[PDB]
């Protein structure tokens, strides 16, 4: 389907994702905890009944009609976690996730309100701008010809060096600013 | 409201859920107890463990991240990364 | 940006189709332009006409609200398939079955309101009786004229 | 002290929320029984709805013909 | 047994129900790995500029510029007048003009004919 | 300065709005038009002293 | 700072409807592994929750008591 | 007005019966009560409709405030399938939610009795579209259904929310 | 009017003799003094216009247009001094001289008592506007856009020249004050049909009419910010001013000649508004919104009722202020991201909150929120077109949905959502920019307190 | 104040307060508190300002336009006389507009003041309103945005020809 | 209504699994009305806002 | 509500149509039936400013009730007896309306029996 590092979904990954989606939609159907716990064991038994199927065409067919079973028996409003996509609190705080570079745009009279914070920020900025050329020359000496096959990034293969393309993963805003 | 999570607290809660799971004995269990290689758990059991983590901490782990959590320490570290603990 | 990275005319020769597919950063096997009926598309790819809500919401997107990467060819109606707008995501009930259920429910309710308007309910009473010639002066009737006498009797 | 959060068990309760909740529940039932005791016709009916068949034809003016 | 899901325009077929998802062939792995390679090259070219400390501004996307140039400037140079474009440009261009012309002309002829006969109640109508 | 809210947000606005209504609004015609008061049998008019006569005696029902 | 979690061994499913679930799963040859995780919802201070008619009649006792008090007060007050 | 209000108060109260987001249930509740207001305008009772506005304001604002107390106490949880056991843990919210539901359904001599019941007493005893009357009464039963749905899945039973209370 | 013509001309030695650091501040100061003096035009009477001389007069139609014209020059100087900061000094003075010359043509366009002097100033307004677009526009297409702006106007207006000289020969005069009293009824004929077309099509191009509007989303897009402000705020209103002067001479033939054009506007304001739902270029979205709003002024002039003329002049003044503010807001983003694509820079309320408040107020006045004079003009045109035909409310009301829908989508795309990650040059709002927004919006909201000065000759 | 005959008001008849209950109404307490805390200081400030007005009293006037010859006795295309006739007609048009405004104010004040029996008790105001709107509609409706004294004279002549033909064909 | 929904509430504690009907999916998906009308009526506008009117 | 079934599911010519009834003269069956007497003067319920639905044959109890309700402010529970008098006289008026409906029902049954006796005879 669509994955950052994998080019596809294995049969094992499809079975596990169907199993989790079936349990979540079943818990949406079966609100009470003992009753869901009973039917979740029954559904686990249904998944365990065809676990030892070495015939891959038979297993892919069983996966296909199990997906049909799921698409028939899904809840119309399944439960979604609040910060999960489709949830009631999903991407709520994105208006509070001001990026860090805006701190470069502050007036000095409001940068002087936090002297320790910006004095501690300038060494992060210095660390990033010395790490940058080392991680660029690390990326170009490790990426194959034709470009990178996957979106997987390498770690720092030396000591003292930072991982390549690290700044916006580390300096991302908090979930609750 | 909303008490902060610590790595000690997240570790205690993850191991507390795994101790309430009948396919794991509580004395063999540690934070490095690999589910398939040490505890001998099924991949279906790993999916149920990650779903118990979701029902415990109240957020959804995506499946592309769920299928790589194969020890309790990686689960604790993922919850650390997605809740931004030890500020 | 330069001219041979901008959209151009409709590709006919296969090297022109491959150069277009290289320009829009997609495979030649996946590059399909809009069919040259003269509607003004040129070499622009006919992306499969799905909404942006249908994308993987957990993927590390370059544009998270758009669910859209950098350099990926945008859909012709990308401003239409934003998540503020038209969603083509699959529904649990079929589309035709939804339309039949909604149409039948609304048509049945309007039919039965017409039925109840034809056959209304009421109470087993006479008309409400008002004094002073059915209140002739109170309803704005002019006093220089004289109405007919409306007479009510005891029962 | 404010309420400490608990884990997998019933939380700490203030006495004040308990007595306020019980007081307003008792106030609701007091008011319902009081107004049902004093009005008693907004629910059951105010005036007796007569049977029109029991009316004689002479008071309705029906000559038997 | 089970009703087959019928995909529509505004409700597509799910990924879980599509048969071409379950192709285990070699050429689909070729196409998916090549799409992964193109997408990874685009991702790398993006975030080598996105994470750059020296860059301060807008990472120009040729896809976005190309999209706006297709939506605005490439429309007329790739227009060809033919049967379909003439019928659609005369159907959606002057069709509503004819329609609203006859509707508003009919309404105003009816209204003027009522007014000059003394039929339309224009009693307290002194604002116009 | 303990009830300064009742002075700055209430009492000075009541002063201003009563000055505006008394010497600039009611000095102009039909700006404040009040419904005339509901008159009952047995009332006494303050301006005149005219007693409204009572109703007819009732054909008592209960 | 530190929050103390209780003993995990106290959440036994005996006395809960998880026990009835394990009975019906053993009646056809299954076993429930996540019962002790679900055990805290059915035990402790959350045990013995009221019915709906018991939820409606919250405060009916003291309310009816004060009602009888007020009816006696107004019956003695008019004489 | 009578037909449109009866259609609205039927349809929204019917949609309220199977929802799980609590704010959606209370929103279909208040749109059903607005449909009932449009009904009692349509039977030429505008002052009973305005009395039902002034009546409905108190308990429906209170029902949203009690639901928001539950939502904030459960860490922004709005789905009723992650609730339960809140009769004793949230006693004041439970008390006021039950009082709000009884005022909504028309418990005698609470505030929702003093307009809505009279509305029915004028909806029956008038020269009325009879299908509008029957759908208004079906909606009146549906109000009690979604009110005890709120009380059942939120306050009654055993918990379904997560473990850090 | 010579007390306004001579200070506008003295702005030329004021801008050519100033010191190099002083040529913006002096012109801004003295143009604000001229705009302060512009309120002496408000000596308007219930019966007579304010008739200065044989050449110049001003009624209550031209007076708000003159105050808006003399007010727009300081705002254009504020808007256009940032992106011309790196400019050569003599070219900077030539730019300011083109704006001064355009204002000088406009103030005696609106006060021309005689209609061929109106035509000469009305077509003299091409040359500074054409030079500004084709010289200080940013992109390549400004040359083509200048050609379209030139040759729609002249192709519409050179028949108007022949028509005005024909009225000059027939009536003996083109004094508007004489032609108020010597106007003859224009009977039904083919001669009078093409007479009506020659009188009206130049102003139909200037409004623009739908179908003739193709010059506008090029000329208002390929221009610098001062050019877009003067085009959408004043130069679209020359058409409405000219129609309100020229439909005096075109009766009773207008009462059936207007029927196609009314359709072209009543359907046109449905189409162009709908076009604003699917525009990627923000400046083009404001341009098609300008076409949509001016379609109502075309309908209100062509139905020629008093409520329609009052609503049309109110809507022209209100749209001038609103559309000028919207172009200035689009420039405030374009000076930061260097692209007019609306989907590029999103979530800007997270970064520019006060500027997002200015976007909010401009979009609320765009969607005709009461009691703004936007809504006053909108509502009065709706009243008069309801009296024209009771069905038109549909085409009005559907427009009043879509006018809301693009006004907030523009607010949602630019200001709301998650911000674009790769854009990091979003500076805080300069004091000049917020000053420009407030000098657009605060007059527009103060005019709600006293709207009778922008309601025209028949209040 | 204003002129009580062009804006007429009927005599106010308020009832004497005849309290039957034993509880005090808060309205009399609030009326006394409003008289003390609000009405007396506002009265003192207004008397101060009015003394300051009386220290220097000067007058403004209602402008009187004498009547000039109207559009009928002006020659055709004679701008010096028909200009004066047009200014006379425009002033009369604005004044007739405000006469209609006066009668609308009378009707709305009558409706609010009479309250519930407004349909019976405001028949004279409704009749005066119907007459003045019929007069204004015969006089100025449908002239257009380019109205003039010539347009109004042409409308009047068409109306008089219609009335003359309707009179003559009924005899 | 209270009694029938008490029956509805007590049938949720039962250890039976039911498939959703068409009445249930009709009520749960908002009478199908925000699903159809918020996909259809934007579509026939916005294509018409671009393909017909704009392009 | 059985009369709805007797007019719709049954035969409609024998049930009185509430839009246009009485269809019979008010003296048909009545030797010297007396009129309904209005107690409140038209000027009195004009000065009481009653709603035009409230100016029926029992408005005098409503005038007394509103005079009580004004004269007993703020005690808003001290006029229950006047309210009960007004509600009972409205009840008597509703009973009289029911009597008119029943008189029209029995007269249409009388006309049915009259035409059936005629058709059986001739
Ligand atoms: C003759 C003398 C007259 C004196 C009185 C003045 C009359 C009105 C003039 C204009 C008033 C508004 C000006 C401020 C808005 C613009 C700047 C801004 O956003 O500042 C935020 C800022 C406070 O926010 P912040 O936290 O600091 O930062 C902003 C945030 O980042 C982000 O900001 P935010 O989003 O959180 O906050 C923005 C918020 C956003 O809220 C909205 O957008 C909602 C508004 C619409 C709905 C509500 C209003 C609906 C209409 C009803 C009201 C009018 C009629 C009421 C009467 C009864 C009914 C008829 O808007 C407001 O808070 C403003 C409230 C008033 C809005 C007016 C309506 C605008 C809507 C569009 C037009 C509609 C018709 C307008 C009719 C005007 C009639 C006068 O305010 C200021 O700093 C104020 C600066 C000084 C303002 C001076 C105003 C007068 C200037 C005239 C000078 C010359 C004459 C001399 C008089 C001087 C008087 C002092
Ligand atoms: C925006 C682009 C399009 C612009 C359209 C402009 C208006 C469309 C019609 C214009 C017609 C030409 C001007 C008419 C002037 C009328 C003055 C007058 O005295 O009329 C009465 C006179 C009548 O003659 P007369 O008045 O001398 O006669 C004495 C009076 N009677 C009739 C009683 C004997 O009309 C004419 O003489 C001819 C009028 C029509 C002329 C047709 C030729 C021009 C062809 C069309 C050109 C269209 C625009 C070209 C540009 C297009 C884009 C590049
Ligand atoms: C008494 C009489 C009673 C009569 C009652 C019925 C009258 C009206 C009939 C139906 C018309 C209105 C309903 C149809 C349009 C609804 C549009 C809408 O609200 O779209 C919402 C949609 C997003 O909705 P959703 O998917 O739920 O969002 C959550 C997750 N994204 O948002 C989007 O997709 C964004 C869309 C933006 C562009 C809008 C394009 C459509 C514009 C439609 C204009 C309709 C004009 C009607 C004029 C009527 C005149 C009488
Ligand atoms: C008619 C017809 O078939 O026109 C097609 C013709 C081109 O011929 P083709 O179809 O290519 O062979 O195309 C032509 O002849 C050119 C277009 C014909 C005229 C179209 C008129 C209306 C266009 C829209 C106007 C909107 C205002
Ligand atoms: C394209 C871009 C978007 C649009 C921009 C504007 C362009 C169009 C501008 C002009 C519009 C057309 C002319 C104005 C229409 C006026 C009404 C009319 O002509 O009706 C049709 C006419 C009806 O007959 P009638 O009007 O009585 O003619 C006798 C006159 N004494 O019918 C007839 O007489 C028959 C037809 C006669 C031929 C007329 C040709 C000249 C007019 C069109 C040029
Ligand atoms: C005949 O039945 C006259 C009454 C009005 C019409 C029928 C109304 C039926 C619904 C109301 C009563 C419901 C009792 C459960």
């Amino acid at each position: 389907a669509f994955l950052p590092s994998a080019a596809y979904l294995t049969h094992q990954q499809k079975v596990l994702q169907l199993y989790k989606r079936a349990l979540r939609h079943l818990e949406s159907r079966c609100v009470h905890r003992d009753k869901y716990r009973y039917f979740a064991c029954l559904l686990r038994a249904r998944f365990d009944e065809h676990k030892n199927e070495k015939d891959m065409v038979k297993a892919t067919q069983l996966l296909r009609e199990a997906e049909k079973e799921f698409w028939h028996g899904q809840h119309p409003q399944p439960y979604i976690f609040p910060e999960s996509p489709g949830g009631t609190s999903y991407e709520r705080y994105e208006c509070y996730k001001v990026p860090e570079w805006c701190l470069d745009d502050w007036h000095p009279s409001e940068k002087a309100m936090y002297p320790d914070y910006f004095a501690k920020r300038e060494q992060w900025k210095k660390l990033r701008r010395e790490s940058w050329e080392r991680e660029v020359k690390q990326l170009q000496e490790e990426t194959p010809v034709g470009g990178p096959r996957t979106e997987a990034l390498p770690p720092a293969r030396k000591q003292g060096d930072l991982p390549p393309l690290w700044w916006h993963i580390v300096t991302r805003p908090r979930e609750r600013p | 409201d909303a008490p902060p999570l610590t790595l000690e607290g997240i570790k205690d809660r993850v191991l507390y859920v795994l101790k309430l799971y009948d396919k794991i004995d509580p004395e063999k269990l540690s934070v490095n107890s690999h589910f398939m290689k040490d505890l001998g758990l099924d991949s279906l059991d790993q999916v149920e463990i990650i779903m118990a983590m979701e029902d415990e901490f109240g957020f959804e782990i995506p499946d592309i991240d769920a299928e790589k959590l194969m020890c309790p320490q990686e689960i604790v570290d993922y919850i650390a990364d997605k809740k931004d603990v030890y500020e | 940006i330069t001219k041979d990275m901008l959209p151009g005319p409709y590709p006919k020769t296969p090297e022109e189709r491959a150069a277009a597919a290289k320009k829009y950063n997609m495979r030649v096997e996946d590059y399909e332009p809009y069919p040259d009926d003269g509607m003004g598309y040129g070499d622009y790819p006919k992306l499969p006409d799905r909404s942006q809500q249908e994308r993987d919401p957990w993927y590390d997107w370059d544009h998270p609200d758009l669910r859209l990467n950098w350099g990926e060819p945008m859909h012709w109606d990308l401003d239409m398939y934003i998540r503020n707008r038209v969603d083509t995501s699959p529904t649990p009930v079929n589309w035709n079955l939804m339309c039949k259920h909604l149409f039948g429910f609304v048509a049945f309710m309007l039919f039965m309101f017409w039925v109840g308007e034809t056959y209304p309910t009421y109470q087993p009473v006479g008309p409400k009786q008002y004094p002073y010639n059915n209140l002739y002066l109170e309803r704005g009737g002019d006093p220089n004229k004289e109405p007919e006498p409306v007479v009510h009797y005891e029962i | 002290a404010h309420i400490e959060p608990r884990y997998r068990q019933f939380p700490q309760l203030t006495r004040s929320q308990v007595i306020q909740a019980e007081f307003f529940s008792a106030t609701m039932w007091f008011w319902i029984l009081w107004r049902f005791w004093h009005d008693s016709d907004a629910v059951l009916g105010h005036f007796p709805y007569p049977d029109p068949s029991q009316w004689t034809d002479e008071e309705l003016g029906i000559p038997p013909d | 047994s089970f009703p087959k899901y019928e995909p529509s325009r505004l409700a597509s077929l799910p990924t879980t129900l599509d048969p071409a998802e379950y192709d285990i062939s070699s050429e689909t792995r070729k196409a998916q790995a090549e799409r992964l390679a193109i997408r990874s090259r685009l991702k790398r070219e993006y975030q080598l500029q996105y994470n750059d400390p020296s860059r301060r501004g807008v990472v120009e996307d040729p896809a976005l510029i190309r999209w706006t140039c297709a939506r605005s400037a490439n429309v007329y140079p790739n227009f060809r007048p033919n049967t379909k474009t003439s019928l659609l440009g005369a159907l959606f261009g002057i069709g509503p003009l004819i329609f609203w012309y006859y509707v508003f002309k009919t309404d105003r002829d009816r209204k003027e004919k009522l007014i000059q006969e003394g039929k339309l109640d224009r009693t307290f109508n002194i604002s116009y | 300065r303990h009830s300064i809210f009742a002075f700055t947000h209430v009492l000075i606005p009541v002063w201003i709005i009563h000055y505006y209504l008394k010497y600039h609004v009611t000095t102009k015609p039909y700006t404040i038009v009040e419904k005339k008061p509901r008159i009952f049998p047995g009332d006494t008019i303050l301006e005149t002293g005219e007693v409204i006569p009572p109703m007819k005696e009732f054909p008592d029902q209960h | 700072s530190k929050m103390e979690l209780p003993d995990y061994k106290q959440w036994k499913i005996e006395g809960t409807p998880l026990e009835t679930v394990q009975e019906k799963l053993a009646a056809r040859g299954l076993r429930d592994p996540w019962g002790r995780n679900e055990a805290w919802r059915y035990m402790g201070g959350f045990a013995n929750n009221v019915s709906f008619v018991g939820a409606l009649l919250k405060g009916f006792k003291w309310g009816f008591a004060a009602f009888v008090v007020a009816v006696g007060a107004e019956y003695y007050l008019e004489s | 007005m009578l037909c449109l209000g009866a259609m609205t108060t039927l349809f929204t109260a019917m949609c309220a019966l199977t929802q799980n987001d609590i704010k959606k249930i209370i929103a279909f509740s208040t749109s059903s009560q607005l449909g009932l207001m449009m009904v009692t305008i349509g039977i030429n009772q505008p002052h009973l409709a305005f009395l039902h506005i002034c009546t409905h304001a108190f308990f429906k604002a209170m029902l949203f405030m009690c639901s928001g107390s539950i939502i904030h106490s459960l860490n922004d949880e709005q789905d009723i399938r992650k609730m339960g056991g809140l009769f004793k843990a949230m006693p004041f919210t439970t008390t006021a939610l039950i009082i709000g539901s009884l005022a909504l359904t028309g418990m005698p001599f609470l505030t929702g009795f003093y307009s809505k019941d009279l509305i029915i007493e004028s909806a029956n005893t008038s020269y009325t579209n009879a299908w509008a009357l029957l759908m208004t009464l079906v909606a009146t039963s549906f109000t009690a259904i979604y009110s005890t749905r709120i009380i059942f899945f939120a306050l009654l039973g055993q918990p379904r929310f997560p473990t850090l209370i | 009017m010579l007390k306004y013509i001579i200070p506008t001309m003295m702005l030329m030695p004021l801008t050519w003799l100033s010191k190099n650091s002083m040529i913006w501040i002096n012109t801004t100061l003295h143009s604000l003094l001229i705009s302060l003096t512009s309120l002496l035009l408000l000596n308007q009477f219930g019966d007579n216009s304010l008739n200065f001389s044989l050449t110049f007069f001003s009624d209550s139609l031209s007076t708000p247009l003159l105050i808006l014209t003399m007010w727009l020059l300081p705002l254009m100087l504020m808007a256009s001094q940032h992106h011309l900061s790196k400019e050569n000094l003599a070219r900077k003075k030539l730019f300011i001289s083109m704006l001064i010359l355009l204002q000088l043509f406009l103030i005696m366009t609106f006060t021309a008592t005689e209609l061929i002097f109106f035509y000469i100033m009305f077509e003299a307004t091409l040359v500074p506007t054409l030079i500004i677009i084709t010289r200080w526009g940013n992109q390549t297409e400004r040359l083509n856009a200048g050609l379209y702006f030139l040759f729609y106007t002249l192709a519409g207006s050179l028949p108007l020249l022949v028509a005005l000289i024909y009225i000059q020969n027939t009536m003996g005069s083109l004094n508007f004050l004489i032609l108020q009293y010597w106007v003859q009824p224009m009977p039904n004929s083919w001669s009078n049909t093409f007479m009506w077309l020659a009188c009206m099509m130049a102003f139909m191009v200037k409004m623009p009419l739908y179908g003739l509007h193709l010059w506008l989303p090029k000329a208002h897009v390929e221009a610098p910010i001062a050019g877009s402000m003067v085009l959408a705020a004043i130069l679209l209103k020359l058409g409405g001013y000219g129609m309100m002067r020229i439909t005096l001479l075109l009766n009773p033939i207008t009462d059936f000649m207007a029927y196609p054009f009314i359709m072209l506007s009543l359907w046109g304001m449905i189409m162009t508004s709908s076009i604003c739902l699917r525009q990627t270029d923000l400046k083009s979205l404001i341009a098609y919104s300008s076409v949509s709003h001016m379609a109502l002024v075309i309908v209100a002039i062509l139905i020629q009722t008093p409520w329609s003329y009052m609503g049309a002049t109110a809507l022209m003044i209100a749209h001038g202020l609103t559309s000028s503010m919207l172009f200035c807001l689009a420039n405030s983003n374009y000076e930061r991201v260097h692209s007019r694509t609306m989907i590029l820079a999103r979530g800007l309320q997270t970064l520019l909150p006060l500027m997002a408040a200015w976007w909010l107020l401009a979009s609320l006045t765009n969607l005709a929120l009461p009691p703004s004079i936007n809504l006053i003009g909108e509502l009065f045109v709706v009243m008069s077109t309801f009296s024209w035909s009771n069905i038109t409310i549909i085409l009005m009301g559907l427009n009043m949905v879509i006018t809301a829908l693009y006004s907030l989508y523009m607010l949602i795309t630019t200001q709301r959502g998650k911000h674009t990650h790769h854009i990091n040059n979003i500076l805080p709002s300069f004091t000049r920019e917020n000053a420009l927004m407030s000098l657009h919006m605060l007059p527009l909201l103060l005019l709600s307190l006293n709207p009778k000065i922008i309601l025209g000759p028949l209040y | 104040s204003w002129d009580k005959d062009v804006y007429p008001e009927p005599p106010r008849r308020t009832p004497a307060p005849s309290p039957q209950t034993s509880l005090p109404n808060p309205i009399t307490y609030l009326t006394k508190a409003f008289d003390l805390l609000v009405d007396r200081p506002v009265t003192l400030v207004r008397e101060f300002i009015e003394r300051q007005h009386a220290k220097n009293k000067y007058y403004y006037y209602h402008r009187e336009f004498r009547r000039v010859p109207d559009i009928t006795e002006c020659h055709e295309k004679d701008v010096l006389c028909m200009f004066e006739a047009e200014m006379q007609w425009k002033r009369d048009y604005k004044v007739d507009q405000e006469i209609v405004n006066i009668i609308q104010e009378r009707l709305k004040a009558c409706q609010q003041r009479e309250g519930e029996s407004h349909r019976q008790n405001c028949a004279k105001e409704l009749q005066q309103f119907t007459q003045v709107v019929k007069a204004y509609q015969d006089r100025y409706h449908d002239l257009g945005a380019h109205y003039s004294a010539r347009k109004c004279l042409a409308k009047q002549k068409q109306r008089m020809l219609a009335e003359r033909k309707a009179t003559k064909e009924a005899a | 209504g209270f009694i029938l929904a008490l029956e509805i509430s007590n049938t949720t504690h039962y250890l039976k699994f039911n498939y959703p009907s068409n009445t249930f999916k009709f009520s749960n998906l908002l009478g199908y009305y925000p699903t159809i009308m918020h996909r259809l009526t934007p579509y026939m506008n916005l294509t018409m806002s671009q393909k017909s009117a704009s392009s | 509500g059985a009369h709805l079934a007797r007019r719709y599911l049954g035969d409609a010519s024998v049930e009185p149509e509430p839009l246009r009834m009485p269809t019979f003269p008010p003296d048909y069956g009545f030797p010297e039936r007396k009129e309904r007497e209005m107690v409140a003067t038209q000027q009195e319920m004009n000065d009481a400013q009653l709603v035009l639905q409230q100016r029926d044959y029992c408005a005098h109890y409503l005038i007394r009730f509103l005079k009580c309700k004004r004269d007993s402010f703020p005690n808003f529970l001290a006029c229950k007896h006047e309210q009960h008098d007004w509600d009972y006289c409205e009840h008597l008026d509703y009973v009289k309306r029911m009597k008119e409906f029943e008189r029209e029902r029995r007269l249409l049954q009388r006309k049915k029996r009259r035409e059936q006796r005629e058709a059986d005879m001739a």
